[PDB]
């Protein structure tokens, strides 16, 4: 046995009495003191003691003792002496079933709490133990045994799936499925819960059983108890996702019980029915199986979306549940849409039509919110309703109840692409009048609305938005002072959002004005390491890009803090590197977007940019980059040494020796982004290089020549081959012109498709040049170059005459007969190009 | 990351 100090278990007892003291502040000292017991290890010996042993005892005063034990077990389990431990882990199971209630629970929670605390592995006894007790013929012993089991099936489902403790599922399944037959309704529902655990795995053991266990399921189907229904419903939404083949047959019997669940008393059964219909609708069997019952579903989900009174309560001053009924009905909805597309209008229309017209406010904001959820795959069939709906709607944004405002605005947001797609003055005008006062209502939830609802449908108006340009940012930049924390989140990204959508038109001193003192302000406040300068780049970066040359003055402070963060961040990569257990790996999000914005002041500050260039190691860090091992961050840097290239070439020479043997390992289309970048770079470094460019050929250009003949490349990597080939052919005939015969065609054919711009020019200026050098390249396949040079509509006359030169040049060679024959084989818009123009 | 009533 143990005995323990009968002198020092008074004392404990004491304890116990003042830790149920009503007394706040007694509370708060005798609990200190509890704490500090732990510091000494058989303690918690004379705890499990009070629970089990001390029957002379007050059942709250054993209970606590026990949740107290527990407590020390979850903070302090590497300190458990393993006597202490076994003589607790024994003395629970003797008492899993025992006659108290509120004992039986407290056991219960100790054991499973040191089975998951204390892992498995460490318990080993346990598993075989805890069945051979559901066996037991005390009732209560099964009961225990059972609980603790299901909390350890959801604790532990993957340890148990696993050799670690030899398949006990092989036995326990099977061993499970019988129990769902048994008297008592907590024992079925523990049996199901158990065995849910192990169907979204495929668990072996359950597989080879599913019949059983489906059987088994459609047995419970009439159980009065929703504890019982609500586990039968898991456990049919999961089968659903795995198994689709063994229910199929029986789908309409199924499908008549969970719409009848969907509408159960019980919002718990509810809930979990109605997560059926959504994951139902992403089976590409569904659209057959449904469509008879769409009848009498619709209606079940839209009843299903109106706040309940309670609901409502804790809405007014998030504060409820991020998944409920009302959520998954209107997500079913929108699946649902998406699938039956215009053949859903026929069972809502109606509906909607005394939803939205309603006379009690939370009908008609479901009626709203319906009409929302409908929108994206019944957009088609809801045309001809929207000049009567989006004005109403309009409406509707000035209703004195805030969860109307706040949903109208979403509503309206889903039928932004069709507002946007009328005459402005009808629907757009008063539609972006509205949001914009909405953007600084009294209510937090309504800016949220109005204020992402505002941010979509810039992205569908685009250019259309100038003409308000100046009234929306008086809006956004006052809703700076207003706005805190998740609002301000959104606020970002419609600042930023409207930048992407009117571009350059925001570059005015004016609107510069009022706009970038706030944002530099809060660009300082909050700190490296926050939630909130990453939305706050990705604004920057929106408006940095619009603003061009304009952003100059701001620009100092946001360089050093994005050269910082790169930094900052290939630190951390290092040491988690080389010590991965003591290292944080790094966010490498945090750098792409830098890198991002740092491309994106290099484009627009130009050559203004060079001279904080000079002052950093922006290169050093570049060239760290190029050889990080993700993609995304290697893409994020050519696209920058591109930029720097034509911003300030000056800096870069130095470091190019380095670089262009990196450039030139990352020429492989496999990961076509970095591919496509570092095949711009070096385009753009030749022009800068010039001659001196010819060291570094040879080793990036039969690779170029690879990936430009090689196909299924998208259209823009070529393009970009093409001119990069162009434009060392340019500063380098002699070592590119050679190659000629095999790039010429692929070449033409890329790039006879593109706008006449500089890209284009000094490509051609190349070809030109390579031609002039070894002209014997061209004439397989002049056709193709003649092809390319009639693509031009107005070249620059340089230009003009070098392809005046090669056109005459060949007709020259080849005589008049021949030449008049060869281009019969021209369309006539070309033949006549070419005899117009270069007088051919 | 905007208002969404269906996630």
């Amino acid at each position: 046995e143990w005995k323990p100090d009968e002198q020092g278990l008074q004392q404990i007892l004491q304890l116990l009495k003042e830790s149920q003291s009503p007394d706040t502040t007694i509370q708060r000292t005798v609990q200190q003191k509890l704490e500090q017991l732990n510091q000494y290890p058989d303690f918690n010996n004379y705890l499990i003691f009070v629970l089990t042993k001390l029957k002379s005892e007050d059942e709250p005063t054993r209970s606590l003792s026990g949740l107290i034990l527990k407590n020390n077990v979850k903070a302090h389990f590497q300190n458990f002496p393993n006597g202490v431990t076994d003589f607790i882990k024994s003395e629970c199971l003797n008492n899993i079933g025992d006659s108290s209630p509120l004992i039986r629970a407290t056991v219960g929670i100790l054991i499973t709490t040191i089975a998951s605390k204390g892992e498995l592995q460490n318990w080993p006894d346990l598993l075989p133990k805890l069945c051979s007790l559901l066996d037991s013929e005390d009732y209560n012993t099964c009961e225990g045994a059972f609980g603790a089991l299901q909390k350890i099936c959801e604790d532990s489902a993957e340890i148990l799936d696993s050799d670690v403790l030899d398949r006990p599922l092989n036995i326990m399944i099977p061993k499970f499925l019988q129990f769902f037959k048994h008297s008592s309704p907590k024992i079925r529902s523990h049996a199901v819960a158990c065995v849910n655990q192990f169907i979204i795995s495929r668990t072996q053991a359950l597989m080879l059983h599913i019949d059983s266990f489906i059987e088994n399921l459609f047995a419970l189907a009439g159980d009065e108890e929703p504890e019982v229904r609500k586990n039968v419903c898991r456990a049919l939404v999961m089968l659903l996702e795995v198994r689709m083949d063994r229910l199929l047959p029986h789908m309409h019997n199924i499908v008549e019980y969970m719409l009848q669940r969907t509408q159960d008393q019980d919002e718990n059964v509810a809930l979990e029915a109605c997560e059926f219909w959504l994951t139902l609708a992403e089976q590409p069997i569904c659209k057959d199986v449904l469509v008879r019952h769409l009848p009498k579903l619709i209606p079940v989900l839209v009843n299903g979306m109106k706040y309940s009174d309670i609901d409502i309560i804790l809405l007014k001053g998030d504060t409820i549940s991020d998944w409920n009924l009302r959520k998954c009905s209107a997500a079913a909805l929108d699946v649902l849409a998406n699938v039956y597309r215009d053949e859903l209008l026929p069972h809502i229309l109606p509906l909607l039509k005394e939803l939205l017209f309603h006379h009690e406010w939370v009908v008609k904001e479901s009626g709203i919110l319906v009409l929302g959820a409908i929108a994206e795959g019944c957009m088609q069939g809801m045309i001809p309703y929207l000049p009567e709906l989006i004005p109403h709607l309009i409406q509707c944004l000035s209703d004195k109840k805030a969860l109307v405002r706040s949903i109208t605005c979403w509503t309206l947001s889903r039928y932004a692409h069709w507002v946007v797609s009328q005459p402005p003055d009808t629907y757009l005008k008063p539609l972006m009048t509205e949001l914009l006062k909405r953007i600084l209502d009294s209510n937090k939830r309504v800016q949220e609305a109005a204020c992402s609802a505002f941010a979509t449908l810039e992205e569908e108006a685009c250019t259309e938005l100038v003409p308000y340009l100046a009234y929306i940012l008086d809006t956004l930049v006052f809703a700076f002072s207003k706005y805190q924390h998740k609002n301000l989140l959104i606020l970002y990204d419609a600042i930023g959002t409207l930048a992407d959508s009117v571009g350059h038109h925001l570059n005015k001193p004016e609107y510069i004005q009022m706009l970038m003192p706030p944002l530099i302000q809060k660009w300082n406040m909050l700190k490296d390491e926050d939630k909130d300068l990453f939305p706050l780049l990705e604004c920057l970066s929106s408006v940095a890009t619009a603003l061009q040359s304009g952003f100059l003055p701001y620009c100092e402070p946001v360089y050093q803090r994005c050269v910082n963060l790169v930094q900052k961040t290939l630190a951390q990569a290092m040491l988690n590197n080389a010590q991965p257990d003591q290292y944080e790996a790094p966010d490498k999000d945090f750098m792409i977007v830098a890198l991002d914005l740092l491309s994106g002041l290099a484009e627009g500050l130009g050559g203004n940019i060079e001279q904080l260039v000079a002052r950093s190691n922006i290169l050093t860090l570049m060239y760290q980059c190029m050889q990080d091992k993700m993609p995304e961050v290697r893409q994020s840097s050519f696209a920058l040494l591109g930029d720097l290239t034509k911003a300030c070439f000056q800096h870069v020479k130095p470091c190019i020796a380095d670089f262009m043997p990196i450039l030139g390992t990352n020429l492989n289309p496999e990961f076509i982004s970095v591919c496509n970048n570092a095949t711009w770079a070096i385009g753009e470094i030749s022009i800068q290089m010039g001659i001196e460019m010819q060291p570094y050929i040879p080793m990036v250009l039969h690779q170029l020549v690879e990936i430009i003949n090689r196909p299924n490349t998208p259209k823009t990597l070529l393009e970009n081959t093409a001119i990069t080939i162009g434009r060392l052919g340019y500063v380098c005939p002699q070592e590119v012109a050679p190659m000629l015969q095999q790039f010429i065609r692929p070449w033409c054919t890329s790039l006879r498709n593109i706008r006449d711009n500089e890209e284009k020019d000094s490509a051609f200026r190349g070809i030109c040049t390579m031609i002039s050098v070894n002209p014997s390249g061209v004439i397989q396949d002049f056709i193709f170059f003649c092809d390319a040079v009639a693509s031009w509509i107005n070249p620059k006359d340089d230009l003009r005459d070098m392809f005046c030169k090669i056109l005459h040049g060949f007709k020259n060679q080849v005589g008049d007969e021949n030449w008049r024959r060869f281009s019969d084989q021209f369309p006539l818009p070309l033949k006549e190009r070419l005899a117009a123009f270069y007088g051919v | 990351t905007r208002f969404n009533p269906l996630a």
